[PDB]
């Protein structure tokens, strides 16, 4: 039948726990991340750039997808603990140099055939 | 006896290389004092030598010219003054000089072989080789109808 | 004449520069092993007056040889910026020149020039040991053709 | 069948053991490498004098592309696009147009070396031997835009490099 | 073969591998589904996903099989199936100089028990497969990216993943270190739909449908 | 291709007859002016009885 | 013909050399089981005494 | 069908958040399918 | 519009924006970031240079192939500018030196060269021109710098009635020689300041704000004729400037009161140096004199540009000058100086 | 033979010429738009037309194997002169 | 004409050696030692 | 590193100089070779294998060639196989030459 | 090469003279030989190890999946096991005794 085998999160509750200790590791990670990683951004914008990515994926109802994502969350997390990534690697989360993307209909009409 | 034999070989070397001036010329520019048979001499002044007795890869060699197309090269040189007819002989792609059998001469081949024009104003530039594809509707010349 | 004097000191500077420049012991892919092919006694890297030093604080000309990847990119720019001036860069092979055989690949940056300034683009895939050994020669000629302290005098 | 490589138990004989002891105390096998290295020093070096001297090559060498032409003067290319279809890195871009006369060759023939692989596949893919891998390995340059040629320079390259390949395909036309 | 063009055959081996194909079938009827030896003497065992670790254990352990070498790990992706990724193993038996192929199927979400315990060679082959295809396996020691770029999002070998990728990078002087941006090629991949419109092999043709 | 005295020195320091054959190449190589070849036809180049269905 | 006289040149330089040997012998060892368990092949197995060659 | 702590997650599969194609290329891309038509001269 | 000029692509490296840039003297701080943004969105940039091509190579990895073309050029020779600005759409003037050299005087690079670049560009027929003049450009100012900007601005205004003159207040950034100036001051013992620098308020602006404002002015169809003044977001006293930047460097600040004439003398000995001077008498007046406010002149926000605070971007420069004892220290540890903003 | 565009730059064999209002021409400044002097348009017209006496002729392009693949062109149209598409040189009947 | 390609000589190429040909050089350990003291004892005299 | 044998990130967690952990971060050279393999034809796919390992030029496509024609139920002519094994052994010499000497290079 | 011209290009002399050679050469150098569907794991004795390819053909003129077996991949995987108790100079010895090449170990 349509019933499926979960890996770690049987339902939303345990999955909601797993996204919580991601915050638990991340929140105490951002301060010394900036400290160790020679970053010039402050902790304040470091904290909420972890925030909005939770709402970047705050629509999935399938527990497996949350579980499939919880592994990657600690993967990028662990990649930051032992300085494996470089400055540009974490800067890629900080969208900083690209041109702003148009939003209103007048802007994309004035830009080109982009729908 | 063989010791003084190589000493006179050096004494032959200075004598055969146009005396002292030529030997000091090749020693300080050609970086080598070896003497080889005059296999050929192209139209650009590049002097070529051949020594079959030496080990492979050091049998055929080139003394570059001091002038090419107003690009004085007495001191500086590069591996591109070699004309197309002789460039195969230098790299021993063949055991024939162009003098023995010249290549088939045709109309369109260059008369003056050139070198890397990079850096010089004669350098190449990429450009479109295609015509315009969508030409616009020309506005009417007449004023308001 | 002042210009005569500056030209003479100019001639002293580049001659030492082009005679004693030190390529980096940097190698990535197929081009790297052919780069050490000419360093073998057949073509004699050293007889042209150059020796291989390792760290950025050590060498003169970066010799980029191999495919450039996204993961390789941060270190290459870091190691290139870490070389004291004057510093030069030559780009071995089609792959490092730009894109290469993997130009369309997801994990290859299309051009080492997209990351680091380049003096000479030595082509071939792999470039024959003869071709790049000229590329060093062209850089010697390019180093010869400068007016660093001469442009300063007229600056 | 196999050959055992590393086991030879040394004899414990007085003569043999004092051999190893003499080898240990008096560096003997150690100076053997030192001593032979002297013999190899007196060998004359196998170094060519570049660019005054250039290494050996073969007629079937792959270098810079050069579009050739018929003895009359008409360029061999007839826009079959087989070179484009085979080019493993899509370094060839081809556009064609029937212009006026028996000379519709290319609107565009751009070979992208920094994309090209120098496999030579275009050379034997050509039914008319138009595009060839020239014998010139020496075409380096300082700008990235240089390392690509247009259709015109391919013609100029075939014009400038003409005697070498004409003789090279002359010697190699039976092998391939 | 009196004709020197076509490749010969080793019917003795073909039947011999087929005999061992049915051999495993009775041994583990729960896990194998169908066992097929190809025309060119390659006998493949097709096992169920959940029974991945036992069959590999059986081939490593059993005297009559003694397959102890993890040659390669592949998970060939076919979009037309419900669980697309079919994970294919590769084993070599030194004592019987023969190769076996055991394979399963697994969608993007179903986890597989990692075979690192049964084959230490699976370890790094495991770090690569999750990178390229994106199929997570369970209880792996240090399952983590070992092929793609640090923080590179998306499994590049997936069918939905374009060959050109999604992002490209370039050094920027205003920030004095390299930075990424959406991919915008100088030359796009000119697709070459060169597949012949005429049937090439009557033997392998699917039944009418 | 050197003096006899050093040839003894090289032959004795290395303890082997290097002069019989050396690393560098000499005129024992084949000349690079080969006569034109006459490459053979294949087994299926038979003018008759060469139907593709049989091969 | 000339090459066989050159591996002996390398082997004279290295194999009998104690300096090469000390840095090399017994530095990095694999047992029989973990050799083919780790997926090694070619020289890695052959050095470990595994009787296998493709 | 294989009872291993099975839960009835029958909602439509949404792997987009995991495959993570960019927002412009997941919404603003009309994906269309057909059977290709045979080339007429063929 | 020109047939092969319509903008194309999604503003990338290989895209087409329709801007044939002709930035002059791009081998500088303003030029480095200006060509960066022009190259980033995708636009043909023609960069004339006078110095060694080696120094100009750091602008090579700044755009797609064949988008940046380096051209030799000379200020005195009229034909040199003509070649550079012939195939052009926008010619922006970024030439000018903070000190005086024997061949080129202050008026030469700030009036004579802008006079030539404006006349040739108009004669050639480029649609737009942007000129850079100091926001404190004043004909009666004690510094020959600001006087030269004022008359130079007047000349390019008359020669080019549609030129968009840019008025940056006090640029700062990595190689900015403005805060690098005070940062390098710790080498000479204490920190010499005229009357302790308590009577000078400046409003610095960081590079990207003026840089982005340049192309925004290029893209703006109504920017012609205007005299946009690019000014920072906050005003601080001169003492507050040195107080803050030394704190971010954690170097021991040693205030040192100076008479005006002694500081004027100090510039004289440091101007003797045949190499690049460190301190000039003109620089003495510029740092002493205070930034002025011109509300009537349009600012930088009108072009959709937000002035980045100095404290936010000061760390990007101060990290290099700070010692190892505080190299990894963050920016929240330091506290922005007392703002005396309008 | 190479012509010259009104802007003073030589035209290529395909007829491409950069417009005077064009901006991308500046790549030619301090450089050259070199053009192959041997125009294929003018490199085949002056070649003589042969007068073979046969209905159908195999054109090889010269050199045997080195030439283009053999093509059997036809000479029956009296008003038109036969030619091989591979090479472009002319063929003609013996005045019939 | 008969078919000609690159072929081995009619008798075939010469015998290619592959084994070790390492020389046995030097002198006996006793002789090397006896020399060592022999010159050594000369030294103290 | 010159002892890196090219490019890789080998992080050692070591005390003194006894290596405790030697995690070999690989992929610094990564080209999606198998991905571009998917879009090229078999003939266009041949040069890919020639560039897998820089030590054995035609040992690689020998495996790739054996992959295709053996799947194709086609065999090469007997003379061709002798050329393949002859050059494969020459290719075997090619790797072993710097499999040992570059070993000695990092060794000293 | 195999006399079957459908898998190997015909000779140049025949390609310029005979129809079948030319038309095959045109289509072989524009489509490629059609490989039947299937999978194979041919592996040869590479100078390092057992370099092989898991070629998987869908039946068209282009391969579907081709995974490269790299002997270095396993050898570099075991590098952690080899280096244990040895020093930093020894691990320099080990990574050369497996002859790791990073276009192959990495693919
Ligand atoms: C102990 C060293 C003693 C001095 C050098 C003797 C030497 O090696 O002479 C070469 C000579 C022959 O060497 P070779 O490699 O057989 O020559 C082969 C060709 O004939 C070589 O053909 P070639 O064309 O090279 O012959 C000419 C060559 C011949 O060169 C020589 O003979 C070298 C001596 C200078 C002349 O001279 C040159 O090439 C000119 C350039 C010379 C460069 C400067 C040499 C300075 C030597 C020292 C000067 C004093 C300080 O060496 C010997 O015979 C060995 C004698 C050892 C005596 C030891 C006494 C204690
Ligand atoms: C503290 C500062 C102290 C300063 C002291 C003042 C003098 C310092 C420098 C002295 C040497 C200057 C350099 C001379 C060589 C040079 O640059 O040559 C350029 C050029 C290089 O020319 P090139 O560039 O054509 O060379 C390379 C290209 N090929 C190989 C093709 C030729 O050479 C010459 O000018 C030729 C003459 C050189 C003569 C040198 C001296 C020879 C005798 C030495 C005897 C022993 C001395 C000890
Ligand atoms: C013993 C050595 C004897 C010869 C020494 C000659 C002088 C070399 C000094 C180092 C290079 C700089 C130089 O020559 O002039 C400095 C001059 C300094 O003035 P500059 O303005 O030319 O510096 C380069 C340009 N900027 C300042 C933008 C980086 O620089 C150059 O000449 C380099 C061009
Ligand atoms: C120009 C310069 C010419 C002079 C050069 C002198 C030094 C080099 C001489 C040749 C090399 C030595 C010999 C060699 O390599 O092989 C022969 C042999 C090789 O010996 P072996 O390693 O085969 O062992 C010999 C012993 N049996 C036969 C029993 C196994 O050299 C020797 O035996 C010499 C030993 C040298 C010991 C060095 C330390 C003591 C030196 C004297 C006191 C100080
Ligand atoms: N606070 C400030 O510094 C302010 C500065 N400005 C002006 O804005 C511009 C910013 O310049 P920036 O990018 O920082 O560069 P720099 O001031 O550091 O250097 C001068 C720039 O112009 C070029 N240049 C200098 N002298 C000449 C000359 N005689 N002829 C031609 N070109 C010359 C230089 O390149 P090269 O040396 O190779 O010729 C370089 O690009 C300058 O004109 C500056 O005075 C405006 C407002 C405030
Ligand atoms: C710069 C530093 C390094 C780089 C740092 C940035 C990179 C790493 C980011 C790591 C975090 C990751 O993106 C998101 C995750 O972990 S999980 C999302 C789960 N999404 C759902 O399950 C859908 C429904 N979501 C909700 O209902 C609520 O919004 C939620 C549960 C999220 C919280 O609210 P409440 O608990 O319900
Ligand atoms: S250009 Fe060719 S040889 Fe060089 S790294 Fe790329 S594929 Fe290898
Ligand atoms: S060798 Fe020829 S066919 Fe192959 S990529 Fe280069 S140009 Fe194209
Ligand atoms: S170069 Fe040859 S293969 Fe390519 S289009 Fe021209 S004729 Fe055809
Ligand atoms: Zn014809």
């Amino acid at each position: 039948g349509t019933s499926v085998k979960p890996i770690f999160s049987r339902d939303m509750n345990e999955a909601k726990r797993r996204v919580r200790e991601l915050y638990r590791a991340w929140y105490r990670e951002v301060p010394n991340t900036v400290h160790l990683f020679q970053l010039d951004i402050s902790v304040k914008q470091g904290r909420d750039k972890v925030r909005e990515m939770f709402m970047k994926n705050a629509h999935v109802t399938d527990p497996r997808v949350v579980d499939l994502l919880v592994i990657k969350g600690k993967m990028e997390l662990e990649e930051t603990i032992n300085v494996w990534k470089q400055r540009t690697h974490i800067m890629r989360f900080f969208h900083e140099t690209e041109a702003p993307r148009p939003t209103d209909f007048l802007s994309k009409f004035y830009v080109g055939h982009d729908p | 006896m063989e010791l003084v034999q190589v000493l006179r070989r050096g004494l032959q070397q200075v004598s055969g290389h146009g005396g002292l001036r030529g030997y000091l010329r090749v020693l300080f520019r050609a970086n080598d004092v070896r003497v080889g048979t005059l296999v050929g001499e192209d139209k650009y002044g590049n002097k070529y030598y051949e020594d079959n007795k030496q080990f492979f890869g050091r049998h055929r060699w080139v003394i570059y010219t001091t002038e090419m197309n107003g690009r004085d090269t007495f001191w500086d040189v590069d591996g591109s003054m070699v004309p197309p007819e002789w460039h195969r002989w230098l790299h021993c792609m063949t055991d024939d000089p162009p003098t023995t059998k010249p290549p088939t001469a045709r109309k369109y081949i260059w008369t003056n072989h050139k070198f890397n024009v990079s850096g010089t104003p004669q350098q190449y530039v990429p450009y479109s080789t295609t015509r315009k594809k969508i030409q616009e509707w020309v506005p009417p010349s007449t004023p308001y109808k | 004449r002042g210009e005569y004097v500056v030209a003479k000191l100019d001639d002293l500077v580049n001659w030492a520069r082009r005679s004693s420049l030190w390529p980096m012991t940097f190698g990535l892919a197929c081009c790297a092993v052919e780069m050490m092919h000419m360093a073998a006694p057949r073509y004699d890297m050293d007889r042209f007056g150059v020796v291989f030093r390792a760290s950025p604080r050590q060498s003169d000309v970066m010799i980029v040889a191999g495919t450039l990847t996204n993961k390789m990119a941060p270190a290459l720019r870091k190691v290139y910026d870490q070389m004291p001036e004057p510093r030069y860069v030559v780009s071995m092979g089609s792959c490092a020149n730009g894109g290469g055989y993997y130009h369309y690949s997801y994990s290859v940056v299309r051009g080492c020039d997209r990351i680091v300034p380049v003096d000479i683009y030595v082509p071939g895939c792999p470039p024959t040991a003869e071709a790049l050994l000229y590329g060093i020669l062209q850089l010697q000629r390019k180093i010869k053709r400068e007016k660093r302290l001469r442009i300063w005098y007229r600056r | 069948t196999y050959k055992f490589v590393n086991m030879r138990e040394p004899s414990m004989d007085m003569k043999s053991v004092t051999d190893r002891a003499a080898q240990t105390l008096l560096w003997t096998e150690l100076v053997r490498g030192l001593g032979m290295t002297l013999s190899y020093l007196f060998r004359e070096p196998a170094t060519i004098n570049y660019p005054f001297e250039k290494g050996p090559l073969s007629p079937r060498f792959r270098g810079e592309h050069a579009l050739r032409r018929y003895p009359s003067g008409e360029e061999r290319c007839i826009a079959c696009k087989l070179c484009e279809a085979v080019c493993p890195a899509q370094a060839i871009t081809i556009e064609a147009e029937p212009r006026a006369d028996g000379s519709r060759r290319t609107t565009r023939y751009d070979i992208d070396m920094t994309k090209c692989i120098y496999c030579g596949f275009c050379q034997e893919a050509c039914p008319v031997d138009a595009i060839v891998e020239g014998p010139n390995f020496e075409f380096s340059t300082e700008t990235h835009e240089e390392l690509l040629y247009n259709k015109e320079k391919l013609l100029n390259n075939g014009d400038k490099w003409e005697a070498e390949i004409a003789a090279n395909i002359q010697a190699d036309y039976l092998y391939r | 073969d009196t004709r020197p063009t076509i490749r010969p055959r080793n019917d003795v081996v073909h039947k011999q591998l087929s005999a061992f194909g049915q051999y495993v079938a009775e041994i583990l009827p729960k896990y194998v589904q169908q066992v097929q030896v190809s025309c060119f003497n390659e006998l493949e065992i097709f096992i169920h996903p959940d029974g991945v670790i036992p069959v590999l254990t059986f081939l490593r352990d059993h005297t009559n099989a003694q397959f102890k070498s993890l040659a390669d790990l592949t998970a060939v992706d076919v979009p037309t199936r419900q669980n697309r990724f079919e994970i294919v193993y590769n084993l070599l038996s030194l004592r019987f100089n023969s190769r076996i192929r055991v394979k399963t199927y697994t969608d993007e979400l179903t986890p597989i028990e990692s075979s690192v315990t049964v084959y230490k060679a699976a370890n790094w082959y495991e770090r690569e497969i999750w990178d390229m295809f994106g199929v997570f396996f369970a209880n792996h020691p240090d399952l983590r990216r070992i092929l793609t770029d640090y923080g590179f999002e998306g499994h590049p070998f997936r069918k939905d993943f374009p060959l050109s990728g999604y992002v490209e990078l370039r050094y920027d002087d205003e920030v004095k270190r390299v930075v990424a941006e959406p991919v915008e090629l100088a030359q796009e991949f000119r697709k070459f739909d060169l597949n012949s419109p005429w049937e090439a092999f009557p033997a392998y043709r699917q039944p009418p449908e | 291709s050197a003096t006899r005295v050093i040839q003894l020195l090289r032959n004795w320091a290395s303890g082997r007859d290097l002069q019989a054959k050396l690393q560098l190449r000499y005129q024992e190589i084949s000349k690079r002016t080969q006569p034109p070849p006459k490459l053979p036809v294949g087994p299926s180049h038979k003018l008759s009885n060469n139907y593709y269905c049989t091969r | 013909k000339n090459f066989s006289f050159r591996i002996d040149e390398l082997e004279e330089m290295l194999t009998n050399n104690r300096i090469w040997r000390n840095r090399t012998v017994d530095i990095g060892v694999v047992t029989a089981e973990d050799a083919l368990n780790y997926g090694f092949s070619g020289v890695m197995l052959r050095g470990s005494g595994i009787q296998w060659d493709l | 069908t294989q009872d291993t702590q099975l839960i009835a997650v029958d909602e439509k599969l949404d792997i987009t958040t995991l495959t993570g194609v960019p927002e412009e290329h997941i919404k603003t891309r009309k994906v269309r399918i057909f059977v290709p038509a045979r080339n007429n001269m063929q | 519009l020109h047939h092969a000029l319509i903008p194309h692509g999604k503003g990338g490296r290989s895209s087409v924006s329709g801007i044939v840039a002709t930035v002059f003297g791009a081998t500088g701080f303003l030029g480095r970031y200006v060509v960066n943004h022009l190259g980033r969105m995708g636009s043909q940039v023609i960069v004339p240079y006078r110095c060694e091509p080696y120094d100009t190579m750091h602008l090579r990895p700044m755009g797609d192939l064949g988008q940046i073309i380096f051209m030799e050029w000379n200020g005195k020779d009229k034909d040199s500018i003509r070649k550079v600005v012939e195939h052009s759409n926008v010619v922006i003037n970024l030439v000018g030196r903070e000190w005086e050299t024997k061949n080129f005087d202050f008026e030469d690079v700030f009036v004579k060269i802008p006079h030539a670049i404006a006349q040739v560009s108009k004669e050639a027929g480029v649609e737009k021109l942007i000129h850079i003049s100091h926001l404190n450009a004043d004909i009666k100012s004690p510094s020959r710098y600001l006087r030269s900007k004022a008359v130079g601005e007047k000349e390019v205004r008359a020669a080019f009635p549609e030129a968009t003159i840019i008025k940056p207040s006090d640029i700062f950034g990595r190689e900015d020689r403005f805060l690098n100036y005070f940062a390098s001051m710790r080498w000479f013992g204490g920190v010499p300041l005229i009357s302790l620098g308590k009577e000078t308020v400046k409003q610095p602006v960081y590079i990207v704000d003026v840089s982005k404002g340049i192309i925004n002015a290029i893209k703006d169809p109504d920017a012609k004729g205007k005299t946009f003044a690019f000014v920072g977001p906050n005003r601080y006293l001169l003492f507050d400037l040195v107080q803050y930047i030394f704190a971010v460097a954690y170097r021991p600040f040693l205030p040192y009161p100076l008479p005006h004439f002694a500081y004027r003398w100090v510039g004289r000995l440091f101007e003797v140096s045949p190499f690049e001077p460190w301190t000039t008498r003109d620089k003495v007046e510029r740092v002493h004199m205070s930034d002025m406010t011109l509300p009537h002149l349009p600012g930088l926000e009108d072009l959709g540009i937000q002035a980045t605070p100095l404290e936010l971007k000061a760390i990007e420069v101060l990290r290099r000058h700070r010692t190892y004892r505080w190299l990894t220290s963050e920016m929240e540890d330091v506290k922005p100086a007392k703002t005396v903003n309008i | 033979g190479v012509r010259t565009s009104p802007t003073g730059e030589k035209v290529t064999h395909t007829g491409q010429a950069y417009d005077d209002g064009d901006y991308r021409r500046v790549r030619f400044s301090d450089r050259q738009k070199e053009v192959n002097e041997n125009f294929a348009i003018d490199l085949i017209a002056e070649q003589p037309v042969s007068e073979v006496g046969s209905r159908v002729i195999s054109c090889d392009g010269g050199g045997g194997a080195l030439g283009h693949p053999r093509v059997y062109i036809n000479l029956d149209k009296e008003t038109k002169t036969g030619t091989c598409g591979y090479c472009g040189l002319q063929f003609r009947q013996p005045h019939h | 004409s008969k078919v000609k390609q690159d072929m081995p000589p009619p008798g075939g190429y010469g015998p290619i050696d592959y084994k070790r040909n390492l020389p046995r050089r030097g002198l006996s350990g006793y002789s090397m030692f006896a020399v060592g003291i022999g010159t050594l004892l000369f030294g103290y005299w | 590193h010159p002892a890196a044998h090219g490019v890789l990130r080998l992080v050692m967690e070591l005390s003194g100089e006894m290596v405790r952990k030697c995690d070999p971060h690989i992929g610094l050279l990564h080209r999606g070779t198998e991905k571009l393999i998917e879009y090229k034809t078999y003939l266009q796919a041949l040069p890919y294998f020639d560039r897998l390992d820089y030590v054995s030029m035609m040992c690689n496509e020998q495996a790739y060639s054996l992959a295709v024609e053996k799947l194709l139920n086609i065999q090469p002519p007997p003379r061709a196989q002798w050329i393949r094994v002859l050059f494969g052994e020459i290719t075997r010499l090619l790797n072993h030459i710097m499999a040992v000497t570059t070993h000695a290079l990092d060794i000293g | 090469k195999v006399d079957d011209a459908k898998v190997s290009p015909p000779k140049r002399a025949e390609m310029k003279t005979s129809m079948e050679s030319l038309i095959h050469h045109f289509k072989l150098y524009t489509e490629g030989y059609q490989v039947p569907p299937g999978a194979t794991y041919t592996a040869i004795e590479a100078p390092k190890g057992e370099f092989g390819v898991y070629l998987v053909s869908d039946g068209s003129s282009r391969p579907y999946r081709c995974k490269i077996k790299a002997p270095g991949f396993a050898h570099l995987a075991g590098l952690d096991k080899m280096s244990k108790g040895h020093m930093l100079a020894d691990v320099v010895a080990i990574i050369g005794t497996q002859d790791i090449v990073f276009g192959e170990v990495d693919r």
